[PDB]
């Protein structure tokens, strides 16, 4: 009766649902709030190698998508939330993301461009840069996929408690 | 150091410029992409760093008797991804607006080389109808301005037309736009996109349904800072 | 505001409406007329290596595409317009071509098949034999693309200016 | 018809009306509008140490005392206009002030806890957390003082024009 | 690393906490200060980091023919940093407001011996008037109160008398207040200000005209980023 | 969750209304009636350095001040409430004193002379020499007020428990 002893990075994804990740409604042109805001699970860290996906499915409350011409943007702030101007992961638009296989076809994904390593209370916000005449943004009827934990394509997420050297080293900010 | 973003319609700043060129067949400059204090320097690379273009011009009607034909809208039209189905586009071939009823119209049929068109909202007589379909012929390229007025030059003079635009599935990789030439910015200099064409492109109607542009432009570039 | 100097290796692409190409009408029982008369630049000069696209978006008047049972070719001729008969490119049918996506998937791309060159004044020709049928040809509502300079699938046309040595080899016909 | 060379490091002082800093009056109660920002003046460097005071004359447009509950925040940020977090210099109360000696009187000054530097484009901006009872905030009728630039009391700011040791020091933020 | 930042009658977000006292004389849980997710630690130190409050509180009258004086309000109504004339004080000892007609009120004259005020507008028969004084005499001191509800110390108790702080001016270094003894906050805890009193506090009160929070406690204290 | 540790010498100021203390209204012209009266707190010790200041809010039963010609005395006693005559730290005047910064400018500080020791069960007083016209002493509208411990200014007065033999030397105060 053995369990097989399994690495501790652990590849997931990421969604909305879970309870260390919170949404906002948004009005219409206020890039400055940030419509999610991840903060750490306290007690891991999360690493995001770079070459990852996004699947940021947004619609209004009326349902329909947002305007293409909208700016998206993924951005680390500090321990309190506030954005570091450096430190990007993403940043395009709506219209670069075909909804019905922006997660399904690797000829259509979209993926980041840098790594990333989030520890128990580093926070993440996602930031959404919109014109005046939209519908604003409805997250009981949208949601995000970050990253893929199902197929061979893609990559995932990896989490991990603590382990010494690697804390060693991941305290090195 | 450096990263990676996005200058489009909007961008980083606004201070960018967004005008309409003329009907004489003379190249002007629709967009101008100026420089911040914000950056040092702003860097794009051909045939490494995409970029997409969705323009779209403006037309409009009167409404009469019988009038669910659209004529010869003055454009070669194409299908996009050399698709036809409006519904199963990457976006619109077209799209057009009732005034006198204030709503969008939908389209049922697309005559592609008589460059014709068929709805289903036969319009009263003295109605009001705006059309806003893809543009179709036209040729553009680059241009480059210092903080004085003056064109230091083009980048790869050999215009690309721009129903290629159109003709691809942008958003797929490996299909995406790659123009060619390089091109480095400074602090008050303004790189400009140059087009010349019949007919005139739009942008910003408050009448067009489905956002607040009819029309956009974007590109990645690599960014110190 | 620098820009980036460049070798005299312009990759490019290659279509009708450039100012060195002249489309012409043409009925439908005739193998032998000037579809396309490709004139060279008088200066520079023009490569193209075996394994490049092609994209004949051939129809008719009416928009539909010809019978497929028609064959076209590409080929190079002297000075004047008289063909060499050697130095072809292709042979082969429309059926063979997707006008819906032949330009985009390199599952549908049809290619070259040996590599050409052009001087100041050699020009290339097209030539189209057709059955008895289909509706002539209208190369107003048609086109054609030649070569991709976007992709990183398929490849492009070298052009250079007048460099020494290498014009005094490429004379080498 | 002399005037005595000078040391390069110029004691002076700051206030509102100076062009390499700008005002703009905030609505209610919005604490991420910066209220003041300053930037840097393109050739020349600052350094502010410790110590250094302040008189912060808010005031709403009838010019009365604002809420002495309100908050105040200064704080450099990056080359784009996000904050730190880190480097924050000054936050404190309005009512622990008093508007009638906080510039005259030493046992009046608050002053600052930390030193700070602003290369050619470095910026700094002013916050204000304020509940909803405010009378707005107008920079006409309002103003600032920061440095002690005439008085045995204080301190003044430093400010330098480049040099070649002293600013490759300077660049190791 | 660290910093310095203020402890505030609403602080660095809205999970501090605010309460009254009875009226007969008790220790009461005032006011309370819970440490965030967004920090890691803080830290207050007597004799190096200053402290600043005001309390106030409610009474209120009914007016009739000849009620230009107000009584002995239940408390004994000391100076202001030794100071006896509103105008010259760095804070009212008291205020009045008629909310019948619904303005705010001065004063004209004072009796700190009898504790009695007199007003400038004798109010009308059945008019209605409410006032703020300060509080009278009481002690306060502070309270730790970690994750379980449960007290786990207090700070240097001695506690302090209340009219000393009404006793200095309490801007003015050197005469700034500072209380002893040290403390260190954890994230999800709490730290309590207690005070006992014959009269009742108050904060909030709609009809107070010279802003939302008649009575504050601020803290200057110390950071952890 | 620490608070942190104290000390011994515990820095404070000294008025009338703390349990230690006793005021009491006095007539016209009996100075050997105490005023007020401080005895020891019973275990501690009390300590007054000299230099040390004097704010003392004396007033009538009918507001007003008292007469300028007044001698205020504040005298050390016995465990039992006799005088000393020796010990004495003050005798001085109120037309010299002002009430309304007298806590506050260390400049409107009056201050003392001799330092000053008090064991567990000694006794201090207050005593005020007069005329026979003014209207005495109301304690309740009167006050006094000496030292401070939140500023760094006069200086704060020292208490504490029991440290050895500076204790038995501290009882040497015994004559």
């Amino acid at each position: 009766g053995n369990i097989g002893n399994l690495s501790a990075e652990k590849q997931i994804s990421v969604y909305d649902g879970q309870p260390f990740v919170d949404e906002q409604d948004v009005p219409a042109d206020d890039p400055n709030t940030p419509a999610l805001t991840i903060e750490g699970p306290d007690g891991y860290v999360i690493a995001v190698d770079a070459g990852t996906p996004i699947a940021p499915e947004f619609r209004d409350s009326n349902g329909n998508k947002l305007d293409p011409s909208t700016r998206v943007i993924v951005q680390k702030c500090d321990r309190q939330g506030n954005p570091l101007g450096d430190g990007i992961v993403f940043n395009d638009t709506l219209g670069r993301f075909d909804y019905e296989q922006m997660r399904t076809d690797p000829d259509f994904m979209r993926k980041t461009a840098k790594s990333l390593m989030i520890d128990e209370r580093e926070i993440v916000k996602v930031f959404v840069d919109i014109p005046a005449g939209a519908n604003g943004y409805d997250a009981d009827k949208s949601r995000l996929t970050l990253g893929d934990d199902t197929s061979d394509f893609g990559k995932a997420v990896e989490i991990v408690d603590h382990d010494e050297l690697s804390d060693a080293e991941t305290r090195a900010v | 150091y450096t990263i990676s973003h996005t200058g489009g319609t909007l961008g980083s700043s606004k201070v960018t410029t967004a005008a309409n060129q003329t009907s004489p067949q003379r190249e002007t400059a629709i967009i101008g992409f100026e420089c911040p204090r914000k950056f040092a320097e702003i860097e794009y690379v051909g045939q490494r760093d995409s970029t997409r273009f969705i323009p779209r011009t403006t037309e409009s009607i009167t409404g009469t008797a019988g009038d669910d034909t659209v004529v010869s809208l003055t454009a070669n039209i194409q299908p996009v991804a050399g698709e036809t189905a409006i519904e199963d586009q990457d976006y619109p071939v077209a799209v057009a607006y009732n005034v006198t009823q204030g709503v969008q119209v939908d389209i049922d049929a697309v005559d592609y080389a008589a460059d014709e068109v068929t709805l289903a909202d036969n319009p009263a007589d003295g109605d009001t109808v705006k059309v806003w379909p893809i543009m179709g012929d036209g040729d553009v390229q680059f241009r480059l301005v210092n903080q004085f007025g003056q064109e230091e030059g083009r980048v790869y003079p050999w215009a690309t037309p721009l129903y290629r635009w159109h003709d691809f599935p942008q958003l797929k990789r490996g299909r995406e736009i790659n123009l060619h030439g390089s091109v480095t910015w400074e602090e008050n200099e303004t790189v400009e996109v140059l087009l010349d064409a019949p007919q005139a492109i739009t942008w910003e109607d408050s009448d067009y349904p489905e956002g607040q542009y009819v029309s956009t432009f974007e590109q990645d570039v690599e960014i110190t800072l």
